[PDB]
């Protein structure tokens, strides 16, 4: 339960 | 500033501000009076 | 090569396989010639080419510890080098932890870097806990030793900072004493104060062996295996009770593992006089050593005891087994000069309520309902086993 | 605890009702 | 001055007051050795019928003083705190009067008072060559003997560093050497007095011969030890560093408390006006000149009057 | 007063000394 | 009596000595100073005769001290592992002091050896860091060197080099002593040679002989198969059937005693070896002694190091605080900041 | 809140009594440079500790072994709290810092049957990933105190990766300004070294070093 | 890339335009990049470029003063010396004690 | 200083003095000044009861010790100017309970006496 | 304001703590000990610089005796004049926490006799004009309700035993040898306000402690400590129990300011 | 002198060196551009000061609270001598109204 403003696996994880 | 890394206008000052609160802090007003 | 093991009257059981760690193996004294190489290669010292590039972490530790006592205090108290103090705890002449805690803080007051005193004078928790337990360790062998850790724990609460690792220390201190009501009777405040206790030394009070010194160092690589599961069980009964509950379910076992049975039940007599809700785990647990032990070693308030117990939380055929031992062990002559299990008037009807509340909600506590209180008042007509065993058999 | 009364007749009331938990709360021997 | 610890060495503060106190230097100079040029020579202070005073003023850069008893009858000669940075005049002096060195006394062990006594009784030692010289000291400076070579360090006295003190030799009042079957210049010294703390008007004396009594005084606050002497039938008061002209010792010193200091200017209040007493530096003066203008003395009786209970007197700025 | 029961020695014995040592000396006068 | 501040009364003296007679007191004098008045019900009097004479021992602890004095200071041992350990913990301190005195000062003029240190303070380079010997201590050195430099000059770690050093220069200060207690001072400091550690281990050792054939008795009365050196593991024996049969709750897990059977007798075999030296009696060695004079040089090289390399940690640190702030800088570095070195996109 | 006085009782000298007993004297301690910036086991306390830090894996290399992972290098979660972790860093496996003391001392079955991976080889790249990277430190060094060649660490492992804000939660342990320390309650040393310890110069919040000998300065004047 | 060898009155231009927050929070970790004779150089030419100095641009930099005081105090730092729902609930149980106690009534 | 703050030489230890003489070799005494240095034959506890007495003795030295008031005052410094039998500490003693009667017929027999009556008697 | 804590040793002094710690392995009446500590704490070196005191804690103990039926050896071969049945004499010792070391105020023994003689014919004829005053002026307080932060072993065994001994004494001296006048020794014992402490002025208060012999002093701080059992430990205590409960009070304070300002913007 | 005493009122105060809270050290750049003198101060009277309080140097409740006895005292703002060449010492006398406030 947490939003965060930046993040480095998920648009690694998208395009996967 | 090579071998102590301060110079002496500035170890002036810094030596003023170690010990301010031993140097002066009260008047010492009133009267002691004799009890013996 | 066929050596006798102690009664320690435990249940051999899957399920209290991590009860069993802490047992002395017989396995461990067959393996001593196969570490003999081992620990006589390690008495040597290295090489002085080699300890002059080794690490600056690694040759502070090396040679400190080789160090005396009192001259480890002395390279630290110059240097202010405070995370040393486990080097120094380990040392050759070191003597009891009560006077080391007070070295301690003669190394600090002293010490020639000097932080604001709030930051100075604070011991971390775990040397706090690993002082304790090395006194608690100390009170297994002689009893006698809490009443220095009492003037211990007294200036450790005024100067220190009350913490639940240093309170789980010091119900392990009570507890090793052989103190029985003062050890639940702080639990229980831990409980009130919404403290959890400490898994560490719940690990170690279920292994009434391993110095703790020696434990953090490393030097029994087997039983890790027990270390781990005693932790985790202490892990799993903090979700379900509080602190208290843990506390006494260590205090069974530690009881039960150093030979003393007479505390050992002790412990249940305390438990429900106090007011402690028992976990689950150890009212078994107390059922089965109870069994193991066909009732020998228990006296009238203590089956009044496990009987308040099993009414409010346990099955039937264990109820049923507690009462049956206790009325048939009053039918031998070896105890007729003891004087019978006696129920007062108010508990009576307190089990008796509690029992049926349990009865209208479940069949097999409403069929043996009035066998419940057959065994209490202390009727016991045999056609009740007769209709009893014909309802078994058909 | 200490309760201030306007009456005389609520005095009595009060240590009637007093008693009543003096001898609920045991019957001396 | 004190161990350079890591906390010493990471500090700023100690690389700058390094540098106010020294300049770019940051070493402090120490206190050299007096030269042959720039000295005096031994001047006789007092002559009496009973024994002679015969004294050196600034024999050291602490500017401190060196004297010697003399007494007339039987010819034997007493040193009082034995620090002279040429005791060769002294070796010569009581060679060519038909003296004989017995004692040397020593009010306390700083290093005003010790520096050269190593060498004072090794050069007074080999001229009675063609019974050996004892020294008389008390055991609270104990402390102090074993800094004596850290005072060293810190005042530059390298030559005197490594050297054993007589007094930590093995005396009598000490266990004996169990040497093997197959030397007691240095393993045995049985001429040493050691001074008890118990100091009354009684017993507590030196029989320097003659009928004069040497009664030496326990009166701390300036060091651990620190033995006064009277000679009451001469009005000699050898005050050492508790009393100077106008001034007295200094407190900002280990082991210097400013409390056992006013309790010592507090015992010598029963003693006569006209005692001159003869201080460890500077000039000396009399006892009742300085009960009428010492303000230290005017210090410590002002706060006794007022209900001070833990009178602290003492100095921060004069001799060690 | 025996140690066993009178565990304060110290106090009672000292005190019972000081109301002698008012009682004995003369600098008191019991007249107002 | 009460007191007033400012008022004192004046007393009449007894007229011997003062209050301390200097000149000294009697036996019957000083029997009243010995049995002083203290409250007895804090008190502990304890006397010992040995005997020609006896020696008297009284202390008392006050009642308002207890909650804060010390565990030091006041040793109170309110129980028998207190009391055999604080025993112990006070030994130690004494044994220390009476020895100490013996080769620093207070001690005999050949009994005293000083140490010589210089360390760089840019290299962390150790300058200097000989002994500081006599003239005699001096002459056994050369003697030892001309003797093995005779034999190993034929065969076989360089030419100019000192063939067991750090066993010649610790036999070279025991070779200059002249007394006996200033000799075991030098030996406990030489990895703890001395007479009275060796005797321990011995009573150690020979209390685990006499426990091993209580455990041989036991079990084979009860049969009635075992170890090689059954002495190591009977204290870990012991504590299991003394666990077993119920006398004793814990059992024993320290495996220290392993191994102490060979170590005590390599003790004893370096403690030989050295007085052997000593005596200059080095022109005849067994083999299964100079493979011990090996392992004792370089066991006795990195013992003289232990305060030197204490000061060479404290160094690195003097030097690790000065470094520059930060990650670094870019003229001082081959790796990028943000990437491994060993990464496989390292160029991007 | 709302600036707690301290019950220490430490105390500035008077304008009155000497300067005296200067075998304790306390001084004024500042350090060459700050060292709150940076991380906690590169400080100045930590400092003897700087041959066991761990070597650093960063971003960049912790999304190539996302992508491309090794068989034998071991990203290891060193999070202890089980509320606090909400996502899933790949190729993970879960080893708390409550219980790395204890992990290692397993045998190579033993460990499987408390953890439900194989125990890796003492030759293989271990990488710890932490919240803010200080469980990963400290079970850095526990996995240092074994001989494991190759223990590396993420410093701000979930913090930087998942993007959270997160910490944990060290207590730093500092006694509340009820507890009275130890120098005040108790006889351990004489009362004139005792009234000098708790002498300090200046106000009490700042760092001081405590000099073990003083020589007077006869040099000066 | 040499870091160190940039010029001076590029990066801080560079740095001037920063005012996204979270690109903000990168600057603040980039700084530690370069040295210590870099980043004192980096302060002085950023205050002179935006007091004194400012006609040496061709245009005028903006006023970004949280930059400013970020870069001032980042080089005195390289430069030496000269559980939020458990809580809420402890503070609720002792709102709930106090209207039990009495200290907090109702309407008089 | 820092180097004194821990023993030995510490503030608080009472053992870097010195240790006593313990030796035959000055003062050679008769039975008469140990009867009037007795422990027993004080004023003090010869009225006082209530105190436990134990008589402890030697099996290596060869002493004959009394302490009393132990219980209420343990203290672990008692006894460690002992010097057992060849200048050893007095953690070597071992020592074993003698009774009141038999302690008065060994305090009187010297070192060798009292040796030989544990082993080869009682 | 302030915090009670209360003491009982049966048997007399000798259950003490430090009377029972001994070595192993080789009738009197009973004492009711009270220790009142308000939050009267302070720093005296700031009104002036020439006391080197840093903290400066005052804290009121009250002991008192009580004959039980249990004793059977010294019945009546002296009146025993600590009972509340004859005189009920009660030792009112004003202590004082002096960095962490405590130091004794005022030693005062207080009976019936001298709250009689205040009442009565502590004047020629009547009593004191301001005493009995004061005791025209006493109203009750509000019942505040209590929290119970006692001994952990003790937590559990029994609750009201401080209130069972505070009746206990009290009915004991209103139907006493000396009726009427416990009214006026219950303001003198009243150790919360400026009453009690101006009616313990008008006693004698005991000496100064100072002035008095060194042998005294020592032996008064070794039945105090030693068996009395109030020790620095709890003198140490008293001083970290002002600072705890100082916090716990400053909470409810910020309680109420919340509680007020809620209240008038909600009607405003 | 308008700086030292702003200094002392914002510092450590007493043997036991309690913080103040509030810093009246940032009100001084406001207070001399304006040119309100320490000395001009205490010849304000009361109903200039709450103008000075309110509108230019915007003191908050607490921060008035502590530079009033400053204020109260009419403290003459005269730098006393000194050992040093740099004098940090002003005498705290109470001032009167014949000599101007300055004691
Ligand atoms: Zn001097
Ligand atoms: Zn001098
Ligand atoms: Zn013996
Ligand atoms: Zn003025």
């Amino acid at each position: 339960k947490s939003d965060p403003a930046v993040d480095n696996v998920a648009p690694l994880r998208d395009e996967d | 500033m090579t071998v102590h890394g301060t110079s002496l206008p500035s170890t002036y000052r810094m030596h003023k501000d170690i010990n301010k609160a031993q140097r002066n802090d009260r008047k010492l007003s009133g009267n002691r009076f004799k009890v013996l | 090569t066929q050596l006798p093991d102690p009664p320690y009257y435990l249940p051999h059981s899957p399920r209290f396989d991590a009860e069993r760690c802490g047992t002395f193996n017989k396995k461990w004294l067959l393996n001593l010639p196969a570490l003999k190489p081992l620990v006589r290669n390690s008495t040597y010292l290295p090489k002085k080419e080699e300890l002059w590039r080794a690490p600056t972490h690694e040759a502070l530790e090396t040679i400190i510890g080789h160090l005396p006592y009192h001259d480890a205090l002395r390279y630290i108290t110059e240097h202010s080098l405070f995370l040393l103090f486990p080097t120094v705890l380990r040392a050759r002449d070191a003597p009891l932890p009560h006077v080391i805690y007070e070295d301690f803080m003669k190394s600090c007051t002293f010490a020639s870097l000097q932080n604001p005193p709030e930051e100075q004078f604070a011991l971390p928790s775990v040397l706090l806990r690993t002082l304790l337990c090395m006194a608690a360790y100390h009170c297994t062998l002689d009893a006698d030793y809490f009443t220095t850790c009492q003037m211990l724990f007294g200036r450790m609460e005024q100067q220190q900072q009350t913490t639940p690792e240093v309170l789980s220390a010091w119900v392990y201190c009570c507890t090793a004493s052989g103190r029985v009501d003062e050890a639940l009777t702080y639990a229980k405040y831990m409980a009130d104060c919404s403290a959890p206790f400490d898994v560490t030394v719940f690990s170690l009070m279920q292994h009434p062996s391993l110095n703790p010194i020696e434990v953090e160092d490393g030097s029994v690589p087997h039983s890790a295996k027990g270390l781990l599961l005693q932790r985790r069980l202490g892990n799993r009964l903090h979700t379900a009770y509080r602190s208290d509950a843990v506390a006494a379910h260590g205090m069974f076992v530690y009881y039960a593992l150093t030979l003393s049975h007479v505390r050992k039940w002790e412990v249940i007599r305390a438990a429900a006089a106090l007011g402690v809700t028992l976990a689950e785990r150890t009212v078994v647990l107390a059922v089965e050593v109870f069994a193991r032990e066909k009732g020998m070693r228990c006296g009238p308030k203590t089956v009044k005891a496990l009987t308040h117990f099993l009414a409010q939380d346990g099955t039937v055929g264990h109820l049923l087994y507690v009462l049956l031992r206790a009325r048939k062990n009053e039918l031998l002559p070896e105890f007729r000069d003891l004087p019978h299990t006696t129920f007062s008037e108010e508990e009576q009807e307190l089990v008796l309520q509690c029992v049926a509340q349990r009865a209208r909600h479940d069949d097999s506590f409403a069929v043996a309902a009035t066998l419940v209180s057959s065994l209490v008042r202390e009727d016991d007509p045999s056609e009740l086993l007769m209709a009893f065993a014909r309802a078994a058999r058909n | 605890q200490q309760v201030v009364y306007r009456s005389i007749r609520d005095c009595r009331e009060r240590a009637f009702h007093l008693i009543q938990e003096l001898v609920s709360s045991p019957g001396v021997a | 001055s004190y161990t350079p610890n890591l906390t010493s060495l990471t500090n700023q503060v100690n690389r700058s007051e390094r540098l106010r106190k020294w300049g770019s230097a940051g070493v402090p100079p120490g206190v050299p050795r007096i030269p042959r040029l720039e000295a005096k020579g031994i001047a006789i202070l007092h002559e009496s019928p009973k024994v002679i005073l015969a004294g050196r003023s600034r024999c050291n850069n602490f500017d401190s003083n060196q004297y010697m008893l003399i007494n007339k009858a039987t010819k034997r000669c007493l040193l009082v705190d034995a620090s002279d940075d040429w005791p060769d005049d002294w070796a010569a002096f009581i060679g060519a009067s038909d003296l004989t060195l017995t004692h040397v006394f020593l009010t306390h062990c700083h290093i005003d008072n010790i520096i050269n006594l190593n060498a004072f009784l090794t050069i007074c030692g080999s001229r009675q060559k063609q019974d050996e010289i004892g020294v008389m000291w008390c055991p609270a400076e104990e402390c102090w003997v074993q800094n004596f070579k850290r005072s060293c360090e810190r005042y530059g006295r390298f030559e005197e560093m490594h050297q054993v003190l007589p007094m930590m030799c093995r005396s009598l009042y000490t266990p004996q050497h169990l040497v093997d079957p197959v030397r007691n210049a240095r393993h045995l010294r049985r001429n040493d007095v050691l001074l008890s703390a118990a100091t009354n008007r009684a017993t507590s004396f030196i029989d320097f011969g003659n009928g004069v009594l040497l009664y030496y005084i326990f009166s701390p606050g300036h060091s651990p030890g620190h033995m006064m002497l009277h000679i009451p039938t001469e009005r000699i008061l050898f005050s050492g560093d508790l009393l100077f002209f106008n001034k007295v010792g200094r407190v900002d010193l280990p082991w210097a408390t400013g409390v056992r200091l006013a309790e010592s200017l507090r015992l010598l209040e029963a003693l006569p006006d006209n005692t001159v007493v003869v201080p460890g530096h500077g000039r000396m003066t009399t006892l009742g000149r300085e009960r009428r203008e010492n303000k230290a003395l005017q210090q410590c009786y002002q706060r006794q009057e007022i209900g001070k209970q833990e009178v602290s007197v003492g100095f921060n700025e004069g001799y060690l | 007063l025996p140690p066993s029961d009178f565990p304060e020695n110290a106090l009672l014995k000292c005190i019972e000394k000081e109301i002698e040592d008012e009682a004995l000396r003369l600098d008191k006068e019991e007249c107002p | 009596a009460r007191r007033k501040w400012g008022q004192k009364t004046w007393s009449p003296t007894a007229t011997n000595g003062g209050a301390a007679p200097a000149n000294g007191v009697s036996a019957q004098e000083a029997l009243q100073i010995a049995y002083r008045p203290m409250p007895p019900s804090q008190t502990v009097e304890y006397e010992e005769d040995f005997g020609h004479n006896l020696m008297i021992h009284r202390e008392y602890i006050s009642k308002r001290c207890r909650d804060r004095v010390s565990f030091e200071l006041s040793a109170l041992s309110y129980s028998n592992l207190e009391l055999r350990r604080g025993q112990e913990h006070l030994a130690g301190i004494m044994n220390r002091e009476r020895r100490g005195v013996s080769v620093g000062a207070s001690g005999a003029p050949d009994d005293q050896v000083q140490m010589q240190t210089d360390v760089d303070a840019n290299s962390r380079e150790v300058l200097s860091a000989r002994y500081l010997f006599n003239e005699r201590r001096l002459q056994f050195c050369d003697r030892f060197q001309n003797f093995f430099q005779s034999k190993l000059e034929n065969s076989a770690n360089g030419h100019e080099k000192q063939h067991l050093f750090s066993l010649m220069e610790a036999c070279a200060v025991i070779f200059g002593c002249e007394t006996e207690a200033a000799r075991e001072t030098y030996y406990r400091m030489f990895l703890g040679l001395d007479s009275e550690t060796l005797l321990e281990e011995d009573e150690a050792l020979r209390n685990r002989i006499a426990d091993a054939k209580l455990v041989q008795r036991v079990l084979e009365n009860n049969k009635g198969n075992l170890p090689e050196e059954f002495e190591e593991y009977a204290p870990l024996y012991k504590a299991y059937i003394t666990h077993a049969v119920g006398k004793g709750p814990v059992a024993s897990y320290d495996i220290s005693t392993l191994g102490s059977t060979g170590l005590t007798a390599e003790r004893r075999r370096w403690r030989t070896l050295m007085e052997k030296i000593v005596r200059e009696d080095y022109h005849t060695m067994t083999e299964v002694e100079q493979m011990d004079a090996i392992v004792l040089n370089e066991q006795l090289h990195t013992v003289k190091f232990f305060d030197l390399k204490i000061g060479d940690a404290i160094r690195d640190i003097l030097q690790l605080l000065q470094r520059e702030t930060g990650v670094g800088s870019s003229v001082n570095r081959d790796t990028p900041v943000g990437i491994s070195p060993n990464n496989p996109e390292r160029r991007v | 809140q709302a600036d707690r006085r301290t019950r220490h009782h430490m105390m500035v000298d008077g304008q009155i009594n000497p300067r005296e007993w200067f075998n304790w004297h306390p001084k004024e301690y500042q350090p060459w440079y700050f060292d709150r910036h940076k991380f906690l086991y590169e400080q100045r306390q930590y400092a003897q500790f700087h041959h066991l830090l761990c070597h650093q894996v960063y971003l960049k290399d912790m999304l190539h072994l996302m992508r491309y992972p090794e068989p034998y290098t071991h990203i290891i979660d060193c999070r202890t709290s089980t509320q606090k972790m909400h996502r899933w860093v790949p190729h993970s496996l879960w080893l708390p810092r409550d219980e790395v003391e204890y992990a290692l001392q397993l045998s190579a079955d033993e460990f499987l049957d408390m953890y439900g991976f194989r125990k890796p080889d003492k030759s293989d790249d271990v990488i710890l990933l932490s919240h803010n990277g200080i469980y990963s430190e400290q079970a850095g060094w526990e996995w240092k105190k074994q001989f494991f060649q190759h223990v590396y660490n993420y410093r701000g492992g979930t913090n930087e990766l998942f993007g959270e804000s997160y910490s944990d939660m060290n207590v730093s342990d500092v006694l509340s300004p009820w507890k009275g320390p130890f120098p005040q309650s108790g006889v351990f040393v004489d009362k004139w070294s005792k009234r000098k310890v708790l002498t300090r110069t200046g106000p009490f919040d700042r760092q001081y070093e405590m000099q073990d000998f003083a020589l007077p300065d006869l040099e000066l004047e | 890339a040499d870091l160190d060898r940039v010029e001076a009155r590029s990066v801080v231009i560079a740095l001037n335009a920063v005012t996204n927050a979270d690109v903000y929070e990168f600057v603040k970790k980039y700084l530690f990049n370069f040295g210590e004779r870099k980043v004192k150089f980096l302060r002085t030419t950023y205050s002179d470029l935006r007091g004194h100095g400012a006609g040496k641009l061709r245009i005028p930099l903006k006023e970004n003063d949280n930059m400013y005081y970020h870069v001032c105090w980042h080089s005195s730092i390289r430069s030496p010396r000269q559980p939020n729902a458990k809580i809420d609930d402890i503070v609720k149980d002792k709102i709930e004690k106090w209207k039990a106690e009495g200290l907090l009534p109702e309407d008089y | 200083s820092r180097s004194t703050v821990f023993g030995p030489g510490s503030l608080y230890s009472f053992t870097k003095f010195g240790s006593f003489n313990r030796s035959p070799t000055n003062c050679t005494l008769n039975k008469r000044m140990k009867d009037i240095f007795r422990l027993e034959n004080q004023k003090h506890i010869r009225n006082d009861f209530d105190r436990e007495r134990r008589y402890r003795m030697c099996t290596k030295c060869g002493i004959t010790t009394v302490t009393i008031n132990f219980n209420n005052v343990p203290s672990a410094r008692v006894g460690l100017w002992g010097r057992c039998a060849d200048d050893k500490d007095y953690t070597h003693h071992r020592m074993v309970d003698i009774t009141q009667r038999e302690y008065e017929v060994l305090r009187e027999s010297p070192v060798e006496k009292r040796l030989n009556w544990w082993r080869y008697e009682r | 304001n302030y915090f009670v804590m209360t003491r009982t040793l049966k048997n007399g002094v000798q259950s003490a703590e430090l009377n029972n710690r001994r070595y192993r392995s080789v009738s009197r009446a009973d004492v009711h000990l009270t220790v009142f500590a308000p939050f009267r704490v302070y720093d005296p070196s700031l009104h002036d610089p020439t006391v080197d005191i840093c903290e400066w804690s005052s804290f009121d103990l009250v002991v008192q005796k009580t004959v039980p039926d249990n004793m059977v050896a010294n019945k009546l071969l002296q009146p025993l004049s600590c009972t509340p049945q004859d005189g009920a004499l009660s030792m009112y010792v004003c202590l004082a926490s002096v960095n962490s070391e405590m130091r004794i105020r005022s030693i005062q023994l207080l009976s019936m006799k001298e709250a009689q003689a205040l009442v009565e014919h502590a004047c020629f004829g009547n009593g004191e004009p301001l005493f009995l005053e004061l005791l025209r002026r006493r109203g009750r307080r509000r019942p505040l309700v209590e929290r119970r932060f006692d001994d952990p072993r003790l937590r559990y065994e029994e609750v009201a035993q401080p209130q069972q001994v505070a009746d206990e004494a009290a009915v004991a001296c209103s139907s006493s040898c000396y009726g009427p006048y416990y009214p006026a020794f219950e303001m003198l014992m009243d150790s919360c306000g400026s009453a009690g402490e101006y009616s313990r002025a008008l006693c004698y208060g005991g000496p100064y402690v100072s002035e008095l012999s060194r042998e005294l002093c020592d032996a008064l701080l070794d039945y105090i400590k030693g068996d009395l059992g109030v020790s620095d430990q709890l003198c140490e205590y008293v001083c970290q129990m002002q600072f705890f409960l100082e916090q716990e009070e400053y909470m409810t304070w910020l309680g109420q300011v919340q509680h007020v300002a809620n209240a008038v913007s909600r009607t405003a | 002198s308008l700086k030292l005493i702003l200094e002392k009122l914002s510092g450590h105060v007493g043997r036991r060196q309690y913080k103040m809270l509030c810093n009246l050290e940032k009100h001084y750049d406001k207070l001399k551009d304006e040119g309100i003198d320490w000395h001009e101060l205490k010849w304000l009277s009361r109903e200039e000061l709450i103008v000075l309080f309110d509108k230019v140097l915007h003191l908050t409740r607490t921060e008035r609270a502590a530079l009033l006895p400053a204020i109260e005292a009419k403290v003459c703002g005269v730098l006393r001598q000194t050992d040093s060449r740099h004098s940090t010492v002003v005498c705290m006398n109470r001032g009167n109204a014949n000599h101007g406030w300055r004691c």
